[PDB]
């Protein structure tokens, strides 16, 4: 439940594969929910400085 | 994707409204029988208002009844007797109201069936003056009456 | 002007009543069904210039 | 030769909500990378008791 | 004909029953992946009861990929691995439930998709020993697992 | 055991072979040996 969840949270496909460490029926599932933008651009960083 | 499947359309009605036409000029419309030949079909598929132009038999077997007019034929362009004006049910009626004489928009004349919607022909427009249309501003005007 | 149709009854007609598909028998399911209707709120009219 | 067993599992998936109904969009939660390095502005960790 | 239209009928449906199998064989029924290559919505059209047996892919860049046989490929021959028993949402699950250890009637295999409904195929009849099959009485009795 | 359905993991030919990790002369040798691959997990019935 909490890594079906952490999936979408992540990245907002579930993409399990048929070489993944606990399928060992080896399913192909490409479960894609199309959330828009999942990650905002910055070109630099709060952290990036100089001088 | 595979088990969820996003929003994703199903149909489109796309409602338009009629070819409007002026008040102060009058009309004069008569029903004419229909060539089963061709397909009526292609003409009155689109939801876009169209008004294409049809020709009559004047002698042979079908004669009285009316095809919609090909700008290479002579005797189709010698035979014109007006236009159908915006829609018909064509499947469950075999019979037209021809409009003899109105005022149209040149947006709304489309010859072929493969035209750009609401855009002025230009091989109407062309040939005009043998179909005896006298456009004046953007409107075409004729009577098939004479 | 809007298009002449009965909302609550055409959301009843969209689903296709026959629908066997995949399965080769019919299906268990669950419908939820919403209304729509968008504008356009920013072509606003001018306001102020009847005041002058 | 008696045995024993037990079988377990269940079925779901995670469901989104809310969509948007003018464009089909999803935005409730985005992703952002604000720093490039901030692990030195952290403490250190004890590693693991390989017993 | 062209103002009162009669009766005419405009969608059947044809609800069968599933594949019976025998209670006393046991069944035994793994998952897969399916090929894409594969136009899956043939094999899933009749709603009539059919069933097919399906192979696997030995190695390659589809290897565990599944696939229906033809008599002609050996290589699908020498892999047979199964036979998928009833309908699938082949458009909603790219993954089909092959079952390994049944005993199916002869009338409900087929492997042409262009098949007879409910009819024993000739063509699995006459290799029934390479696709490791053994028709007892009206029934195919199969194992794949050894 | 003479029929079972055991792990490619848990299946070693050799004594001194590392554990957890599939040996791949049995697998060179699974039809000889009359071991069908389906999966992981071996399938064999010798009493047939």
């Amino acid at each position: 439940r909490r890594w079906l969840t952490w999936q979408v949270m992540r990245t907002g496909r579930i993409t399990i594969q048929p070489n993944d460490p606990y399928n060992p029926n080896g399913l192909k599932y490409v479960i894609d929910y199309g959330v828009t933008d999942i990650e905002l651009p910055l070109p630099q960083k709060f952290d990036a400085k100089d001088g | 994707m595979d088990k969820v499947k996003l929003f994703q359309t199903i149909g489109r009605v796309e409602y338009w409204e009629r070819v409007p036409r002026l008040h102060a000029y009058g009309v004069f419309a008569l029903p004419f029988p229909m060539d089963p030949d061709v397909n009526w079909a292609q003409w009155f598929t689109g939801p876009h208002p169209r008004a294409f132009l049809v020709s009559i038999h004047k002698y042979g077997p079908k004669a009285g009844h009316v095809y919609p007019t090909n700008l290479t034929d002579e005797d189709a362009l010698l035979n014109v007797i007006g236009m159908v004006l915006d829609g018909h049910d064509y499947e469950n009626d075999p019979n037209v109201t021809v409009t003899l004489k109105a005022a149209v928009p040149i947006e709304y004349v489309q010859q072929d069936p493969q035209a750009p919607a609401l855009q002025p022909h230009q091989a109407v427009l062309d040939a005009a003056e043998v179909l005896k249309l006298k456009v004046i501003k953007g409107h075409y005007f004729f009577d098939y009456t004479r | 002007m809007r298009v002449p149709i009965n909302i609550n009854n055409a959301l009843a007609r969209v689903r296709d009543p026959l629908s066997i598909g995949g399965l080769k028998f019919p299906t268990t399911k669950e419908i939820q069904e919403a209304v729509a209707a968008i504008a356009d709120k920013f072509n606003q009219e001018n306001d102020l210039v009847d005041r002058f | 030769p008696p045995y024993y067993a037990i079988i377990a599992g269940f079925h779901g998936l995670p469901q989104l909500s809310g969509y948007n109904t003018e464009d089909f969009s999803f935005h409730r939660f985005k992703w952002l990378k604000y720093a490039n390095n901030v692990q030195s502005y952290l403490p250190p960790f004890p590693p693991k008791v390989e017993l």
